[PDB]
């Protein structure tokens, strides 16, 4: 199953618990959710070349240019939390209660 | 599951066209000219059967055509042949616009002499 | 903004969820669930509050992470039998995160923490588009792959959908969380058939995006939030409460009145099969996710609640509001009882 | 005048002079004169094999010339 | 050999970028009245050595690892930068280089930006913020501009553009376009007139000009030069020197004579004058090959 | 659900991203091309579930044409027998170097 | 007019709108697609004998078959 | 140094991923995820991967970690250690030591799967007459077959542009 | 030419490959000594691990990585 | 593994030249003693245009093919996008000091 393939996987599982888990800022999760793009583009690169798979290579240039579009509306957005305060914390978020 | 056909050596063993790289690619259009008429029944039974083990008969045939090919360069016209294939040797990969002199003097060799 | 700009991006929007609908191959419908997301964005934060930023930022962390566990899901499908078509998958590990992506996409009670959060802290035209495309998109996705999903998966969060839209609801006041957690009711039954015959999850999907809309109009009939603004609707015009009661009863399923309609042909094309404790669970929790309807109905259209003047001020003028499409919507989605053989316009 | 910058301009165009005499004379002082065979594609890389195969030397370069006729 | 072939390489970076601060000097001093160095030693060459021996020996003083870890990639940039420079033989036949280019260059982007954080909350670090803004805005241009003047040669392997630089230069088919990216070499320079901006200022120092001289050459061999005649490769190696040296005397002389700009006119300048032209051009560029019937060997 | 404009208009735009081997622009083959080319041929005008009971032989045999999962398992028994009679000692490989 | 306002804008307008319509007049675009067709990458296969075409020549010295002419001379 | 060089690179590339997802300040993990994208890069032209690896790693080194350290800079500070971070780092370090354990000492490695850990030379080709690449007419597809697909991402990219300049106060 | 010179090349490999197997795996159970795993009985070209086993890593980095970091 | 050797020397030696420049000095004589918006803009400006630029990018390995017709259309179609983009922000006075 190509063990690369392994470890490659559970890195994407650890990158996934460090999106999920984080306990002071949101960079830190954006940037893990970043690590975890990173992960589905080497594993797609790596099957895609594998196979021969040669007349639909659009898939990991298109998957990162889309992604990339992502995390610039994450940016976006965690410029304007930090700019309706004076941080980023995952605390001062608690507002609008439940 | 099931069993494997492998033609052991039996069959293969033909003495191969052992000349290297430029001398071959320089020799490439009177190769293709006067022989691989041939081989491309050779191309033929592998493109309508894609399971060499077959075609075994007629890649033995190109071999003798190379063979004797190069047998009838070798007593004919040209011992300057091997100063062609030496001039464009030593040219990175080879670009064929590198050495045209020598080009048009094994032109005018092998059209006069054979 | 510009109205011109808002032309564009709802039409993005319309764009991404067609994309969604149309192909046979699966980076378009990722791509068309991304641009759904970066298209229904900028409709949230529409004012300036930092609850629709906090609410945005909620909505982009779910929606981001929920399509990046899909995208792991589509990797896995080619990492076994290797083609981009969209049909029956080839392994339960990469149908099961292929559910719970689709499940955090929409809305399931294991990841519905989200949605009553976004949905409050912002203007309803934002509430009503993404409850209506949001629920709109993933079903059509889930209509094509459906003969590959392991039945525990959709059975556990459709049952446990429903009884954790049923449960919360009781403490809150919140007529946005209210309805949002109409939309986890109703997600879970659309939800709990799909495996048994989908025409009617698709049936239901319809149904409940009219009935929707007509619940949105008529809370933009006037600026209200909360109910004591609804005892003012009251107060200040009669036709919005009787409105408000029969939208708000066709919400509860009951036989004479359209939403009714729903839940008991799921009931019929269930108990074909020999599924009975699961009718009877999700039955009682549909008379369990009635009662705070009923409160609502209680509060503002039946008692009459104490009223403040300045509404002798508002009595002089007329509601000079837009209605997008009122009340074709409105009787269209309440008698509709006897036009349930248009079960098989779906096919 | 600045007939006395044109010693620095010398010492430094020496210098860069010197990396490129340097890796030219090695390409053509350890491949046997021959110039390295610049490859980019799979055909030449599996002719470089067979080449480097047929000599016996394990070396590409020896090129064997017009022996094995017979 | 090849551990050979890399220290004739890193060995005359040293002496490269050393003589090339004393070739700066003095032509700037000529450029001036002035003769500037020439009293200490014989026409200033030990005042060179012996001052980087002093810099060398400062001893300064103080995050630690981040301090660390900027210069380090600077100079490994500065060294593993002359990699696929086809000096007739390149060093790593390459089969695309020039994206490596532009990959290398946002890695000094990088270099900066860890130095700026290294410098401790400081009014120079939102300056030094500021410069990691002006030089990120140019890889748009370079890269671009780049596209355009390979699209008249097929490939990226570089060995083809230099078979396509034989006939007549690539200054002629395009020089406007060569105009801009000449431009934008000196903005990657970080230089005048682009402009402003601890230690080891030697090492940060040598990776901003090492970075000059890259850029200098791989100016001289992406638009002119001389033809690679094959067992006499020297011959192209000092003509391509000389032009290579011509043009890098002319990058500082263009420097010894303007006042360097305001941010936000540089700024407004770059996107609002550059942007919108090299589309142009490099939609003429596009549609040029089709309506001329010479799209490149693309083999 | 599934609407075919796709069908309506008629118009491969997406017909060729879709699976291996299609039209590859040089024409170039993919890995296990007659494999798939043999289990669509299988499985053209099937109802998807006695495609399952069926098309089992091909599809089992292109699955492992994808991954080689059962070759990658004989080889790697075959290497540890290789290192259990080189611990024993007999005949010290001939297999490098020589036929 | 706007010759002095922003003139490298006009300029540029200019050489795009050049870029946009000038492959509608060419002489060339016909000898771009015979070039970016007729040259070969793969095997040019053979086939079988007895369909009994007046074509496919037999030979490839032989120029019974389409091939170009046009390429030495220009 | 052995047969294993992709194995290795992939084991230093989940010891990056690890390094930013234990939790670190952000620009620790920023410098953790350059290192994990070089790896990475290192790991597809191992494969080769002439064109597409190293073309994205323009993108993804090239225009992301700039930005995001960029923004990490100017918004908020940390400005001068926790066992939280570090016991994290235990925890991943201790699986990745199990997963080496596992597979160097035993046959096959099994959480749900079959991963026949050995020499990852297979599968590859046997030298075929490519002559161009797999990534060159591969890439150099999209424009005689991409109608649709180009057409719609440029699309998404210009609503990209208009959604961050209204969201960053438009007009 | 080079086609056929590869044709004879691969079958050579094979038939080495299954008289070393034939003999190292003498004296296991189970293990037929010429399983095509695959069921239907055709040509299917080998995995550069069919080819290239059993060499102890000078020839299978000149072959399987050879053009991948040649220069 | 040639280019890892190169990258391997010249980390090493840059390694050292550091060492050089730190831990030389034997004397040891004497140890003695906000942000804004447009910066913000500027980076996701680059970052749209540079997505772009790796759409655009691989144009000229696509320049052997027969359908000129829809490349030259969807590639004119893409820089005609580009721009449009860059004169949106222009026209918005966005980028504007």
């Amino acid at each position: 199953m190509s063990l690369v393939y392994m470890n490659i996987m559970m890195a994407f599982t650890v990158s996934l618990t460090g999106l999920l888990m984080y306990r002071s800022h949101l960079m830190s999760s954006l940037l893990c959710l970043e690590g975890m793009m990173l992960s589905l583009f080497i594993l797609a690169t790596l099957m895609i070349l594998n196979s021969h798979f040669t007349l639909a290579s659009m898939m990991p240039i298109i998957l990162l240019v889309f992604a990339a579009c992502e995390a610039a509306l994450g940016l976006s957005l965690l410029v304007m939390v930090s700019n309706t305060y004076g941080t980023d914390y995952v605390q001062n978020l608690n507002l609008l209660q439940c | 599951p099931g069993i494997v056909e492998l033609p052991s050596l039996e069959d293969l063993k033909v003495q191969e066209v052992k000349v290297s790289s430029s001398v071959l690619k320089a020799a490439a259009h009177h190769y293709g000219a006067q022989c691989d008429k041939p081989n491309k029944e050779f191309m033929l039974c592998r493109w309508e059967e894609k399971d060499p083990r077959r075609c075994l008969e007629e890649g033995k045939l190109v071999n003798q055509c190379a063979l004797e090919f190069f047998r009838q360069i070798k007593r004919h016209c040209a011992e300057p042949f091997t100063e062609y294939w030496t001039c464009i040797d030593y040219s990175g990969l080879q670009l064929f616009r590198r050495c045209r002199k020598e080009q048009a003097q094994f032109d005018k060799c092998v059209l006069d002499k054979l | 903004m510009n109205p011109i700009i808002l032309i564009i991006i709802l039409m993005t929007v319309m764009l991404g969820t067609i994309i969604v609908m149309i192909s046979t191959h699966w980076l378009l419908i990722w791509i068309g669930f991304e641009m759904n997301m970066l298209a229904i964005i900028p409709i949230m934060m529409k004012k300036h509050n930092p609850r629709a930023t906090e609410a945005s930022t909620k909505y982009f962390l779910t929606q981001s992470t929920a399509s990046m566990l899909l995208m792991m899901a589509i990797i896995i499908n080619l990492m076994f039998s290797g083609q981009w078509t969209v049909m029956k998958l080839f392994n339960p590990m990469a149908s099961m995160l292929m559910t719970m992506a689709l499940a955090m996409k929409l809305g399931m009670a294991p990841f519905h923490f989200w949605v009553p959060e976004v949905t409050q802290g912002i203007p309803l035209s934002s509430g009503l588009i993404l409850l209506t495309w949001q629920k709109l998109a993933p079903m059509s996705v889930l209509y094509q792959i459906l003969p590959s999903i392991n039945l525990d998966l959709i059975l556990t969060l459709s049952i446990l959908s429903i009884t954790i839209g049923g449960w919360g609801g009781l403490n809150q006041t919140q007529l946005r969380k209210i309805m949002a957690y109409s939309s986890i009711a109703h997600m879970g039954w659309m939800t709990a058939v799909l495996l048994y015959n989908p025409t009617m999850t698709l049936l239901n999907l319809i149904i409940y995006i009219i009935m929707t809309s007509t619940m949105f109009t008529l809370f933009m009939a006037n600026s209200t939030t909360t109910t004591l603004s609804l005892s003012h609707t009251w107060n200040k015009a009669p036709i919005m409460t009787i409105l408000v009661l029969i939208t708000l009863l066709s919400m509860g399923g009951l036989p004479p009145l359209s939403g009714f309609m729903p839940k008991w042909m799921i009931i019929q094309e269930m108990t074909k099969n020999d599924s009975i404790i699961l009718p009877t669970l999700m039955a009682i929790t549909a008379l369990l996710n009635l009662y705070f309807y009923m409160r609502l109905t209680y509060s503002t259209a039946l008692t009459m609640f104490p009223s403040t003047n300045n509404m002798k001020m508002k009595w002089q003028f007329p509601t000079t509001k837009r209605m997008t499409l009122l009340p074709t919507m409105t009787v269209l989605s309440t008698m509709l009882l006897p036009l349930t053989p248009i079960l098989s316009i779906l096919e | 005048m600045w007939f006395e910058v044109l010693p620095g301009i010398a010492v430094m165009g020496v210098c860069l002079f010197i990396p490129g005499m340097a890796t030219a004379r090695i390409h053509r002082f350890s491949n046997g004169g021959r110039e390295k065979r610049v490859a980019h594609y799979s055909y030449q890389w599996y002719l470089m094999e067979r080449d480097r195969r047929v000599s016996g030397v394990n070396r590409y370069y020896v090129s064997k010339g017009l022996e094995n006729i017979d | 050999m090849f551990m050979i072939n890399v220290l004739t390489l890193i060995i005359p970076i040293l002496l490269a970028v050393a003589f090339l601060t004393l070739v700066e000097r003095k032509v700037l001093g000529y450029m001036q009245f002035r003769k500037g160095p020439n009293v200490v030693g014989p026409y200033g060459l030990l005042q060179p050595i012996a001052d980087a021996i002093k810099l060398f020996i400062k001893e300064p003083l103080r995050s630690i690892s981040m301090f660390i870890l900027a210069p380090i990639l600077a100079l490994t940039l500065a060294l593993t930068m002359w990699i696929p420079l086809p000096m007739p033989y390149p060093l790593i036949n390459m089969n695309l280089g020039v994206l490596f280019m532009l990959a290398m260059s946002s890695l000094a982007v990088y270099s900066i930006l860890w130095s700026g954080w290294a410098s401790n909350s400081k009014y120079a670090l939102i300056g030094a913020l500021r410069a990691v803004a002006q030089t990120i805005s140019y890889e748009v241009t370079l890269a671009i501009i780049l596209l355009s003047v390979l699209l008249m040669n097929g490939s990226f392997t570089l060995s083809t553009l230099i078979i396509t630089q034989e006939q007549v230069w690539l200054i002629f088919p395009a020089w406007p376009l060569a105009m801009m990216w000449f431009i934008s070499t000196l903005a990657e320079t970080n230089r005048a007139p682009f402009d402003l901006t601890a230690g080891p200022f030697a090492l940060f120092f040598m990776a901003e000009y090492a970075n000059i001289i890259m850029m200098n050459i791989f100016t001289t061999t992406l638009f002119l030069g001389a033809f690679h005649n094959p067992y006499m490769p020297e011959l192209y190696t000092i003509n391509f020197t000389i032009k290579s040296l011509l043009l890098s005397i002319t990058f500082l002389w263009i420097r010894a004579s303007y006042p360097r700009f305001r941010y936000d006119q540089l700024m407004h300048l770059l996107w609002k004058n550059f942007l919108p032209l090299t589309l142009a051009l490099c939609m003429w560029h596009v549609s040029l090959p089709i309506l001329l019937s010479s799209i490149p060997p693309q083999t | 659900p599934f609407f075919d404009v796709q069908k309506k208009l008629g118009v491969d735009l997406d017909h060729w991203m879709t699976i291996q081997s299609a039209e590859q622009p040089h024409r170039i083959p993919a890995r296990c091309h007659a494999f798939e080319k043999e289990w669509i041929e299988c499985a053209h005008g099937i109802g998807s579930i006695r495609a399952e009971k069926e098309c089992k032989i091909e599809f089992e045999d292109f699955r492992e044409c994808l991954l080689r999962q059962k070759t990658m398992k004989r080889l790697n028994a075959i290497k540890r027998q290789r290192d259990k009679l080189i611990k024993e000692g007999k005949y010290t490989p001939p297999p490098h170097h020589s036929g | 007019n706007v010759w002095a306002k922003e003139p490298v804008l006009v300029a540029s307008f200019a050489i795009a709108g050049l870029a946009v319509i000038l492959p509608t007049l060419s002489p060339y675009t016909k000898y771009s697609l015979m070039i970016n067709r007729a040259t070969p990458y793969n095997y040019p296969v053979p086939l079988r004998d007895d369909g009994n075409m007046p074509d496919v020549p037999s030979h490839p010295q032989d120029p019974q078959g389409p091939s170009l002419e046009w390429l030495k001379r220009l | 140094m052995m047969t294993y060089i992709v194995f290795i690179l992939s084991i230093i590339f989940v010891m990056g991923f690890v390094g930013f997802s234990s939790k670190p300040s952000p620009i620790y993990g920023g410098l953790g995820l350059i290192v994990s994208g070089g790896v990475g890069c290192g790991i597809v032209l191992n494969f080769g991967g002439s064109f597409l690896g190293l073309m994205v790693f323009l993108i993804y080194l090239g225009g992301m970690m700039v930005v995001f350290g960029y923004t990490t800079a100017m918004a908020t500070e940390q400005y001068p250690s926790n066992k939280v971070v570090l016991g994290t780092f235990i925890t991943g370090l201790l699986m990745e030591f199990l997963m080496v354990y596992y597979v160097l000492k035993d046959k096959e490695v099994e959480i749900v799967f079959k991963f026949n850990g050995m020499g990852d030379w297979v599968i590859y080709d046997t030298g075929d007459s490519g002559f161009f690449s797999e990534e060159a007419m591969g890439i150099a597809a999209l424009y005689s077959y991409g109608t649709w697909l180009v057409i719609v991402t440029g699309w998404s990219l210009l609503i990209g542009v208009v959604v961050i300049m209204e969201i960053t106060r438009g007009n | 030419l080079l086609q056929a010179e590869k044709d004879r090349r691969v079958l050579q490999m094979l038939r080495e490959n299954l008289e070393e197997e034939a003999t190292i795996m003498k004296d296991v159970p189970g293990w037929k000594v010429g399983e095509s795993v695959f069921h239907t009985t055709r040509w299917v070209t080998p995995m550069m691990g069919e080819l290239y086993g059993l060499r102890t890593g000078e020839e299978i980095l000149s072959s399987t990585y050879g053009f991948i970091w040649y220069t | 593994m040639n280019l890892m050797i190169t990258l391997l020397t010249n980390f090493t030696l840059a390694t050292l030249l550091v060492t050089i420049a730190f831990w030389l000095p034997q004397l040891n004589v004497y140890s003695e003693k906000p942000f804004s918006m447009k910066f913000f803009l500027v980076a996701i400006t680059f970052l749209l245009f540079d997505l772009e630029i790796a759409l655009l990018l691989p144009l000229p390995w696509a320049s052997q093919t027969t359908n000129l017709n829809t490349m030259l259309t969807m590639a004119l179609l893409l820089i005609f996008l580009l721009a449009v983009s860059l004169a949106y922000e222009w026209t918005q006075k966005g980028l504007e000091w």
